[PDB]
């Protein structure tokens, strides 16, 4: 039971990866619950971007819960429970990735097409976030219903290249965000000194790196390391993948909630009020 | 001669504003205090009302 | 020559000063040195009203203590019901820069004005159930600051061309013009018997006006900068003023001089609104540092603070029965306190 | 009941209309125009158009690349403006127009710009600066009958910056003069040292066509730099 | 009642010197900044010099640099201007101006429509 089974080709097993997975996922589940509460209840930060953050965190919570509960199978054959669990995990994680793509589009609206214009409502956001995964899962099941379920784990099979039904809709997304990201950072480097004349040359190259990492953990790019695990020769890449991507939620909470001033002020107000 | 007319108007106004009956400050202070004391039991913001007869609660 | 005129003016000013000094035999603090203080006054927020898009400039209550009206810098008037937080009317304007509002004492009409130098009068109760413009009054040569009703047929206005005016609505013509000020006119208040009124007009001076004769009775000085707000004491024998030197003052009409001063050494910003309470004991003020203050009107000691708004505060009102206080700010929110 | 339902229905209709109004209000850019009598802002207003008595304010509407601009000019008022200026603390831009072929009323324009910059309710509004009437300046300098140093002594020791980028075929004297004049405003614009608002200088004349595009670019920059501050992205 | 009163002036020959004094009453003097303005025959209202609260900021116009000096006394509540090396183009009526509000750094005080806080003026004529 390791987080690399999602994107591996050879059903790796090792006792010193499972401990990593469990510790990380417990801590991340806690932090993500805190995230959902904060985005729901603090009013002065409302907007579309917080809506996207909210729904991404919901998807990650549900998926991680199911994964911890039910990924391991007891040596038998394929049953109905295994099929259903595989389908559920597929759908939830595709939904997470679609929400990440919408985050990238929002960044494009903010930094390139600068002017305010006809945007997207909540309904049309929630139809793109949760519709494309349903269509993908349905078409996949119709074409080859047998793929779900594996002899030992409750996930996709290596036959027919069926696994690509997850790794195709993912790689594409990365090779759009990887463009926008570059663009964005360039713009920032041309406006930092215009807004903060007093920064030195060393304190300048710290805040900008923190901002870059903060956007790396929303625009899904840390997952790239998992596309090259087909070789048993590559183990350090698998360790990097697991360590980075079992702490998705902790880093989201630390870099988008505790580093925002308005949230901290509202926390102090709530604490002093009662 | 706009200035001449303006000065004449000012002089007439100041002349008109000098022949006025005036009273002492203590009388005015006493009158204000007496009024404040007369209606002190009907001021909701000074002696709050029970919550039963409050329109806002 | 002008020299004789200036000399006569100086002599008359000296006579006025001496005749005023001849009538001071006590200070109000001494006569009120044996009075029980109010103690501590605590108020809470019962309603929050949302729906505007930009800053608010004015509000005014009704004579039933239930309905109110607000004007904002996006071209909208809204009528609110304060018991249920409902809405009854929303009206869009031709011009967007509005600076005043009013509500007639019969519940039938409203009025507004602004940088277009025109006073607009709107009809509320119509056969078709719509709201339509019913009168436009034009003739001022500058921006219009405040306006108040006297009946369903007469109105009084003050503007930035240094004048005041009285208007008859059906004909649409002025009936009397009040002249004599030097700078802009910022506020006017009416006496409870609708026979006199007071104007405070932005050169450190205030004037008392007779509406039927059309002249000025007396003039009060003492401040240091522009005067922003003004209101009447309940019995029509005193009034209070606020200015941009961080000071409030209280004047009396029969002694013809200033009686009380309210100030502190930690307030260095101006005042935007002043109103009284029902019995006269409480004086309420709104300031530029985002909060409002509550003063005892006989001891000159501060007694309360209201701290709910995140931007400049500009509207403050108190009901006829005395149950609520309503505040409005530049963050586009109204609040009701009880 | 039987009345509360009608009240709630009215509230809901009003809310729907207010939402439709918000959508339009959030997507329109507002500009305030200032200048003096000898300035030529009337010509600028007329040349952006093809693209009642005792009234107080005038409005002009225009559109560039599917973006909507409102522009406000002030008419019948008095000359004391320390009170109505506060009505304009939430506009996108102030467009300040100055005449540059005068040599006599330049000090007043400088003092006006200084007073606009340092006010309290307008310390978050950027300014676009239009130095107008270039042709008259060129003619008056080349003719050689009036001296600039009579009104500004420091011109007697000024040298052109080594990074000058003049238009081809121009006498050096015109370039020296115009750059000195611009530096006079730029020095005032950078005494605060706060980084909260910016000045954009330009040159222009009475026969011109590209002023709408200039306003477009400057507004693009202003809105980008507000976006990168609202959403905590620096 | 705000009052400002001027003193000094008259007729002088070119190259001469003069001292203009201003006495103020009716307000607090330490919290306001002060201005010197003038008006010439046949022209409008001009602006000459300004001084801040304590004296950390002083500013002049171009035509007066190197000739005029400004000073302020808060204990005695007085404003001073010093004139040297006069020319036949300095004949005018002089006024003192106060800014409208305390604890600020902006001025709107060259207007003609009866600005409130300004004296009556003193006359200075240079000839021979």
């Amino acid at each position: 039971s390791s987080f690399a089974i999602l994107m591996a080709h050879y059903d790796v097993e090792d006792w010193k990866l499972t401990l990593i997975t469990r510790v990380g996922l417990a801590l991340s589940l806690f932090c993500l619950l805190l995230c959902i509460l904060t985005f729901l209840l603090v009013r002065p930060i409302q907007g579309s971007r917080t809506t996207i953050h909210l729904h991404l965190c919901i998807c990650l919570f549900v998926g991680s819960t199911i994964f911890l509960a039910g990924i391991e199978n007891e040596g038998g054959q394929v049953g109905l429970r295994c099929r259903l669990v595989a389908g559920l995990l597929h759908y939830c994680f595709l939904a997470a990735f679609c929400w990440m793509s919408l985050e990238g589009l929002e960044l494009y609206f903010l930094v390139v097409r600068v002017f305010q214009g006809q945007g997207l409502s909540t309904r049309w956001l929630c139809l793109i976030g949760y519709g494309v995964p349903l269509l993908i899962v349905g078409v996949s099941a119709a074409i080859y219903s047998k793929g779900y379920g594996r002899p030992r784990y409750c996930w996709l099979d290596f036959e027919q290249g069926f696994l690509w039904s997850f790794l195709g809709p993912v790689t594409f997304i990365i090779l759009c965000n990887a463009v926008i990201f570059v663009t964005t950072v360039w713009k920032l480097t041309q406006k930092f000194s215009e807004i903060n004349p007093d920064m030195k040359k060393l304190k300048k190259a710290r805040a900008l790196t923190i901002t870059a990492i903060a956007q790396l953990f929303l625009l899904g790019c840390t997952w790239v390391f998992g596309l090259f695990i087909f070789d048993d020769r590559s183990l350090v890449l698998t360790y990097v993948f697991t360590i980075l991507n079992c702490l998705q939620g902790a880093f989201l909470y630390l870099l988008h909630c505790l580093l925002n001033k308005k949230v901290r002020e509202e926390y102090r107000k709530w604490a002093c009020l009662v | 001669t706009a200035s001449i007319a303006q000065a004449r108007k000012l002089v007439e106004q100041l002349k008109m504003e000098a022949n006025i009956d005036r009273i002492k400050v203590s009388k005015a202070a006493a009158d204000l205090m007496a009024y404040c004391e007369a209606h002190a039991k009907e001021d909701p913001l000074l002696t709050p009302v029970p919550a039963s007869e409050n329109p806002f609660r | 020559e002008l020299d004789q005129l200036r000399q006569e003016a100086e002599q008359l000013k000296n006579q006025i000063r001496d005749a005023r000094k001849a009538c001071a035999d006590a200070t109000l603090s001494q006569i009120t040195n044996n009075i029980d203080p109010v103690g501590r006054i605590q108020m809470r927020t019962r309603r929050t009203l949302r729906g505007h898009l930009a800053k608010i400039y004015a509000m005014h209550w009704g004579t039933d203590s239930r309905l109110l009206v607000s004007a904002s810098q996006d071209g909208k008037l809204i009528i609110w019901d304060s018991y249920t937080t409902n809405k009854v009317h929303a009206i869009p304007l031709r011009s967007s820069w509005v600076m005043t509002c009013a509500y007639a004492p019969s519940g039938n009409y409203v009025a507004c004005g602004g940088l277009d130098n025109i006073c607009s009068i709107y009809n509320l109760k119509t056969r078709e159930g719509n709201v339509r413009v019913s009168r436009e009054l034009a003739g001022h040569t500058g921006y219009l600051s405040c306006c108040r009703f006297l009946d369903d047929n007469q109105i009084v206005t003050s503007s930035g061309d240094t004048t005041c005016a009285l208007w008859d609505i059906e004909t649409g013509q002025q009936t009397t013009t009040f002249t004599g000020h030097t700078g802009d006119v910022m506020s006017l208040s009416l006496a409870p018997d609708t026979r006199l009124f007071v104007s405070g007009a932005c050169d450190a001076s205030a004037k008392l006006w007779d509406v039927r004769e059309g002249m000025c009775r007396q003039t009060f000085t003492g401040h240091e900068s522009d005067i922003n707000a003004i209101c009447f004491f309940p019995n029509g024998n005193a009034f209070a003023t606020g200015s941009d030197d961080a000071t409030c003052r209280l004047f009396d009409l029969r002694a013809d001089q200033e009686l009380m001063t309210y100030s502190h050494d930690n307030i260095i910003c101006g005042i935007t609104s002043v109103s009284f309470s029902k019995s006269g004991r409480l004086l309420l003020a709104g300031y530029d540092d985002f909060n409002c203050n509550v003063w005892d009107a006989l001891k000159a000691d501060r007694a309360g603070v209201l701290a709910g708004h995140d931007n400049r505060v500009s509207c403050l009102g108190v009901t006829d029965d005395g149950m609520a206080v309503a505040t409005g700010s530049w963050d586009s929110f109204l609040k009701i306190w009880n | 009941s039987a009345e509360d339902k009608a009240a709630v229905e009215r509230s809901k209709m009003i809310e729907k209309q207010l939402q439709k109004d918000k959508q339009v209000y959030r997507r329109t850019l507002r500009l305030l125009l200032l200048g003096a009598d000898n300035s030529g802002k009337s010509t600028i207003v007329k040349q952006m158009r093809i693209y009642v008595k005792t009234s107080g304010i005038f409005e002009t509407k225009f559109q560039v690349d599917k973006v909507n601009f409102h522009m406000f000019d002030v008419g019948a008022q008095r000359d004391e403006r320390r009170k109505w200026i506060q009505c304009f603390n939430d506009v996108t831009a102030i467009i300040f127009v100055v005449d540059s072929s005068d040599y006599n009323r330049l000090q007043e324009a400088l003092n006006d710009f200084k007073s606009i910059w340092n006010n309290r309710w307008l310390r978050t509004i950027s300014v676009i600066l239009f130095l107008n009437k270039q042709d008259l300046l060129a003619e008056k300098v080349l003719a050689g009958k009036s001296k600039i140093e009579d009104y500004f002594p420091e011109f007697a020791r000024y040298t052109t910056p080594e990074d000058a980028t003049p238009e081809p075929g121009e006498d050096p004297r015109v370039t020296r003069a115009k750059y000195f004049i611009r530096k006079e405003f730029v020095d005032i614009s950078t005494a605060s040292g706060d980084g909260r608002h910016i000045c954009y200088p330009h040159f222009t004349c009475s026969v011109d066509t590209e002023n709408a595009r200039r306003i477009f670019n400057d507004c693009k920059d202003i809105i980008l730099q507000m976006n990168l501050r609202e959403y905590n992205l620096v | 009642q705000v009052q400002l009163q001027e003193s000094g002036g008259g007729l002088v020959q070119p190259g001469g010197s003069l001292r203009l004094s201003c006495a103020a009453s009716g307000f607090t003097f330490s919290n306001y900044k002060m201005n010197w303005v003038r008006q010439a025959p046949g022209k409008g209202l001009e602006w000459v010099s300004d001084i801040s609260q304590s004296g950390a900021s002083i500013s002049y116009t171009g035509s007066v640099k190197g000739r005029f000096t400004i000073s302020r006394d808060n204990a005695k509540n007085t404003l001073y201007l010093q004139m040297n090396s006069l020319k036949p183009e300095d004949t005018a009526v002089y006024y003192c101006a106060r800014c409208p509000a305390p604890f600020t750094r902006d001025c709107f005080d060259v207007t003609s429509t009866t600005y409130a806080y300004r004296g009556q003026g003193t006359q200075v004529t240079v000839s021979s």
